[PDB]
Formats: structure tokens, C-alpha cells, sequence
């Protein structure tokens, strides 16, 4: 059965790019501990700054994530 | 120190540096100026202003609950203790500078 | 020995340094204006150091084009 | 069965591209923080540059998934 | 058992994505103690940006590990 | 068919070249950001050096897209 | 037995998970030696943000080493 | 004919040096940005470095492209 | 032997997070020489917090080498 | 031709070497552009450095490129 | 002859971990250069902090290289 | 034949970390840059010390060629 065989390998690399995501996803919560270290004064406007590109870069965590559910149950 | 014939022909910001200089080769914590600053032409209120040594005494009375400097962003080539520095004796040539035009006019 | 920028580094302090840096820029004005910042330009004054209450030696300073660039 | 086995080893490999542009986005996203940090006054058009700059890093990002759905499904 | 011998390297191609994920808190943690030394009046809302932070790139990682019981244990 | 399956696995390994472009477009993207907030009255002009600098990485991404098609369909 | 050399191959090729978790880990201690060059008062509390992010990134280990011991061991 | 369907994969394998060029150019089209926002009275003239740097990056982007076509029909 | 030639070939890519070790491993004596020129009087205090990251950075390049010992010689 | 299938495919997996040093140069030259931006006193020096430095950084290319024209041909 | 062929390609995949060792030490030898330019009457004290630096950047390479010399000779 | 191919493949994937080694030499020469425009009366000073990890650092750009030689003609 290769072709079962071709898939849990074949999502399993597809998932590999969770990694970049996941480095991504660090830098702009570092920028946001570090940006609101510099005035605090918008640290509750910075934090609207953060949650709204967690998501649209866990936008793309779900992206390739498509792929990994596309390969294994298509 | 004794510094004389400074109001001859007029003061300057150079010739006070020099004077500011030579209270930076004595290292103290602070520096007090004592000049009649310039109100009127009748009252001349006689001026205390002071002047605190960068990351001897000045850095120190800041740390009010943390510290007071820290909500600035220094945009130095250096870090903070060196552009404090290089502050503290602006601060005191300048002040310096006021004091003998105070007093000169005084 | 010390620590700090460029200036800090070879003896020279914040005031020598930043009054260098106003006595070349006020040499490249027009005459019209080089002239008027001519006259902030002289530093004259004399320093003495007192050591017993009573004595002791004195510096004059007499320089009519800025501060002294040399090592003091 | 071996052509149908190697067009989903082939999609797997095809979206670690996605790693790329989820680093990117976190750190344009990270950029905007710390830009909007220094004078948010100029917020509202920082993040019109942003959403310009998500606009186009996500355009790679599809034209890797285009290419994810041309070995698989192509 | 060739279907089954493919779950473990597949399962070993998925947990690189954990490899990016651990990069992206070095950044962040990293960030924090940037940040609390710049401003150490936030030394602990620091702390409320960066437990945000981890446990929100912490999606990512428990997402990784998802595919690594879709594929082992399914 | 061992032929048509190769050019499967080839290509979805000639666009992980898309990966260094995405987090190539994502700093220049960045960096806009961060020109803009520091320097915000040149911040329009910035994009005109942005907006080639999109254009000039994308080349790549071409470049790569050049050799995908190149394998997938000649 | 293809697979149990199936649970070396894959379990070689899951701790690569490992190199961004020691690349990330670097960095957050970058930052305390940067951080403690900042302020070199708070320094004993900033290695209490070095430790709690140590902990909190071989979270990222101990989810990699679970997978290394779920394959060679189960 | 296994030449030929290794033929696709090891030149599909081979421009993945197209990622890393592109990733180089980011921050050099980034740092054209940036430093042209922090001394705009060079701000053309900065163009014409990035663009030395340009007409020599794309070398390795033509130095992986003859490798490309050196395994493709050589 | 396939059963101890996956053993070579596994271990070989276990050794892969010695890469991201070391390149956290730079980057935390590349702070160590920067933030010594920050505070040269710390700078032996610097010393006690660089071992410290390295120890703790290594820990899991000795929790690396295990592992390609628990593929060979396990 | 098992062996001439083989000197394809590491001849092309040995050019992702190339990608590293064209985010080298990326990097080295955007140093430039920030270095001849923050003086414009040397900026004909500093592309004295920089092409020092772009030569000695394509070292790593004529090697890399040694055995890419190596294995191919030998 | 699958014992001594999967020794070579598990060796040439073990060698990648002078990759990343390569990218730190070259930003430690950066830094060496970057912390210089910041102090230069210590300089040739953080040279003893590069140097010192690298041979315990260098306790990844040998730690790395021993893999390799132990399955192609274990 | 299978040695003598797989000689052709470990020795592509042995020299792929100078791609570490070009991206360490990047940020280096280009800290040179960076270093010697801050302080350009020592450098002179600086290309001594850039050189010093300039054949420091290829050492690994020598000991992965060592590899390389290994691979092919061991």
C-alpha cells in the first residue's frame, strides 16, 4: 500500500512550515513586548496591533495546516 | 579657582565651556551657581541652580520607583551613562552661561 | 582608557567637542553673517588657581577665533 | 500507482514555502509595532502600508499553494 | 508493514515544525528581558505580553503535535 | 511511469525556493515600516524604492516559477 | 523488518526539532547579557526572565524528546 | 529511464539556491529603505549601491540558473 | 543489513540540531563581545552569564548526541 | 545507470549551499547601504570593504561550486 | 551493499551541522568587529572573549564531526 | 553500484553547510562595514580582525570539504 505510504510522509513535510510561522510569529510578540516597553501609553492599543496579526499570520499556520488535512483525508 | 576679567569685552558660550571645563576637573556630585538673576531693572533675585553629576548622583535621584529616565528612548551612538554625560555638561554650560549674563545685566 | 564616543576618547570633553563644531560652521557663513557670529566667537578671560586662600599662578585666555582645538 | 503516490510527496515538500511568508508576515507585523511605537500618529497609514505589505507577501504564499494544487490536484 | 514504517518518518518530518516554533521564543523571551531592562516599571506587564505571547505561539506547537497524533496513532 | 511521477517531486521541490523570497519580501516589507515611522514626511517616496524592491525580489520568485512549470508541464 | 528501521529514519529526522529550539535559546540569553548591560542593578531579576524562558522553551524539548520516545520506545 | 526522472528531481532539487538569494535581496532592498530614510539628502544615490548590489547577488541567481540547465538538457 | 543501514542514515540527520545549536551558540558570544563594549565594568559578570547560556544551551546538544547514541548503540 | 542517476541529484542538492551565501551577500550589502548612509564621508572606502568582502563570500562558491563541477564531471 | 552505501549519504546529511555552526561563529566574528567600533581601548580584550568564544562555538563542530568520522568508520 | 552511487549523493549533501558558512561570512564582512563606519580611524585596525574570522570561519568551509573528499574518494 504506497500510496498510504505516500501520504503520512508526504503531510508530514507539508507541516514543515509551521516552523516559519512559529519563528515569525515570535519576532512580532517580541516587537510587541519591546514596543510596549518603549511608551506604555499605547500598550493596549499595541496589544490590538498584536492579536490582529496573530491572526494573520496563524492565517497561514492554518494554510499549510489545509494541506496536511488535504493530503491525509483526500 | 578664581575666575576674573570674564564681562571685558563681552561673554560668550565658548569662554563659559572653559569655565564649565575646569569644574569638570574636579569631579564633584553636583554643582551649585549662585548668580542675581535678571527680573527687572530693580528687583534681582539671587538664583540657586544646580547641576548633578551623570551616573554619579544624577541617575541616582531618579530612580523614583523604578526610574524617571527610562520612559526616554535614547537615540545616542553610546548608551545612556555616556549621552548623560555629555548632557550634564551641556547642562552646565549653559547654566553657567545664563548666570554670567544674569549677573552682568544685574 | 575611557569609554564613550569618539570625542570621549581622546581627552576631549562634551563642550570642547560641540564648540568645535560651532566654530567651523560659523566660519563658512556669508561675511554679512560671519562678521556678526565673529563676535560670539572671542573668548576672553582669565583663570587662577588658589590653593592656599591667598596665592597662586593664572591662565589668561585671549583667543579672538574660538575655542583652543590644541590638547589642553 | 506510483505517479498518484509522488503528487502528494511532491504537494508536501511544494508548501515549505509557507515558512518563508509566515516569517516574513511576523516580522513586518513585529515592524509595525515598533513603528507605531515611535510616533503613533502615524498608525493609520503604517497600517495601510502593512495591509500592503500582507497583501503581497500572502501573493507568493498562493502562488505556492496554486502550485501545491497543480501536483496535487493537476 | 509498509504502511506503518512510513507513520515514523513521516512523524519525524512533521516535528521539525517544533525546530521554528522554539526560535520564535528564544526571539520573544529574548524580548522580554530587552524590554524589562529598557523600562523595569513594566518588569511584570512585560511578563503579561510575554505569557501572552508563549502561550499563543504555543498554538502553533500544539497544533504541530496534532499531525503527530493524526499520523502515528491515525 | 516512474517519469511522470519524478517531475512531482522535483517541482514541489523547486518552489521551496518561494520560502527564502516570502522572508525575503516580508524584511523588505519591513523595513518600509520602520523607514516610515522614523522618517514619516518621505514615508510616500519610501514606497517608490519599496515597490521596486517588491518587484525585484518577486523576480526570483519567477525565476523559481520558471522552473516549476518547466518540470511539471516540459 | 522495514518497520523498525522505519523508527530510526524518522526518529533521526524528528530531532532536527532541536536546532531552533538551541537557536532560539541562544538568542533569549543574548538578550539577558545585553539586558544586564543595560541595567546592571536589576541583572539578579532578569536572570529570573532567563530561567523562566529556559523552562518555558524546552517546553518545545520535552515535545520533541515525547516524539523521539514515542517512536524508538513505542 | 531512471536518468531522466532523476533528472527532475536533481534539478528540482537545485534551485532551492534560489531561495536564499532572494531572502539576501529583502534586506538589501530593506536596508535600502532604511537608509535612505535616515539620509535622504542620498537618497538616490543609495539606488545606485543597491543596484551594485543588485547586479551582483543575481550573479548566484545565474549561477543557479546555469546549474538548473545543466542538469534540465545537459 | 537496511535495519543498521536506517541506523546511519538516521543518526546522520539526528545531528542536525548541532546547526541550530551552534547558531544560537554564536549569537550569545556575539552579545557577550557586544555587551562587554556596552558596560566593560560588568563585563567579567557577563562572563558568569555567558557560561551560564552555554551550559544551558548545550544541555540539549548533550541531549542531541543521546539520541544519535539511542539510534547506534540502542 | 543507478550511478549516473545519482550525479544529478547530489549535484543539485549540493547548489543549496549557494543559497546561504546569497543571503550573505544580501546582508553584506545591505551593510553598505546603511554604512555609506550613516557617513557619506568614506562611502568610496566602504565599497573598497564590501567588495573585499563580496569576493572572499564567494569563496564559499567556487567551493561549493568545486563539487557541484566535480561530481558531475567526475 | 547497503551498509556502506547509506554510511556515505547518513555522512554528507550528519556534515550540516557546519552550517549552522559556520552562521553563528560568523556573527560572533561580527560582533567582534561591531564591538570594537563601540570600544576600542577593550578591543583586544573581547578579542579573548571571540576566541574563547569560538572554541566553545567550536565544542558543537567537533561534537558534529565526531558523528561523521563514527559512522563512516561505528 | 549502489556505493558508487550513493558516493554521488552524501557528497551533494555534505558541502550544503556552506551555505552556513556564506551567510556567516555575509553578516561578518558586512559588520566589518558596519564597524568601520562608526569608527573609521581604526580601520585598518578592523579588516585585521575581520580577516582573523575570515580564515577562522573557513576552517568549516575546509572541514566540510575534508568531508566532501571523504565521501568521494573514501
Amino acid at each position: 500500500s504506497v500510496l498510504a505510504a505516500s501520504k503520512m510522509v508526504g503531510a508530514g513535510c507539508a507541516t514543515i512550515a509551521l516552523a516559519g510561522v512559529g519563528a515569525g510569529l515570535g519576532v512580532m510578540f517580541g516587537s510587541l513586548i519591546n514596543g510596549a516597553a518603549r511608551n506604555p501609553n499605547i500598550a493596549k492599543q499595541l496589544v490590538g496591533y498584536a492579536l490582529l496579526g496573530f491572526a494573520l499570520t496563524e492565517s497561514i499556520a492554518l494554510f499549510s495546516l489545509l494541506v496536511v488535512f488535504l493530503i491525509l483525508f483526500a | 579657582l578664581a575666575i576674573a576679567d570674564t564681562y571685558k569685552v563681552r561673554v560668550t558660550f565658548g569662554q563659559a565651556s572653559l569655565i564649565v571645563e575646569e569644574l569638570i576637573k574636579h569631579n564633584p556630585q553636583s554643582y551649585q551657581i549662585l548668580f542675581n538673576k535678571f527680573r527687572s531693572a530693580i528687583s534681582f533675585k539671587p538664583t540657586v541652580a544646580t547641576i548633578l553629576s551623570p551616573d554619579l548622583l544624577e541617575k541616582q535621584l531618579e530612580d523614583v520607583t523604578g526610574n524617571s529616565l527610562d520612559a526616554y528612548d535614547i537615540e545616542a551612538s553610546h548608551e545612556r551613562s555616556d549621552v548623560l554625560r555629555d548632557l550634564t555638561e551641556f547642562h552646565l554650560g549653559v547654566t553657567l552661561y545664563n548666570a554670567m549674563l544674569e549677573n552682568n545685566c544685574s | 582608557a575611557p569609554s564613550g564616543p569618539f570625542y570621549r576618547v581622546a581627552g576631549m570633553s562634551y563642550l570642547r567637542y560641540s564648540n568645535i563644531c560651532a566654530d567651523l560652521l560659523r566660519n563658512v557663513l556669508k561675511e554679512p553673517f560671519k562678521a556678526k557670529a565673529q563676535a560670539r566667537q572671542a573668548i576672553h578671560f582669565r583663570q587662577a588657581p588658589y590653593v592656599d586662600g591667598k596665592a597662586g599662578a593664572s591662565k589668561v585666555y585671549e583667543l579672538e577665533n574660538g575655542i583652543p582645538k590644541t590638547a589642553n
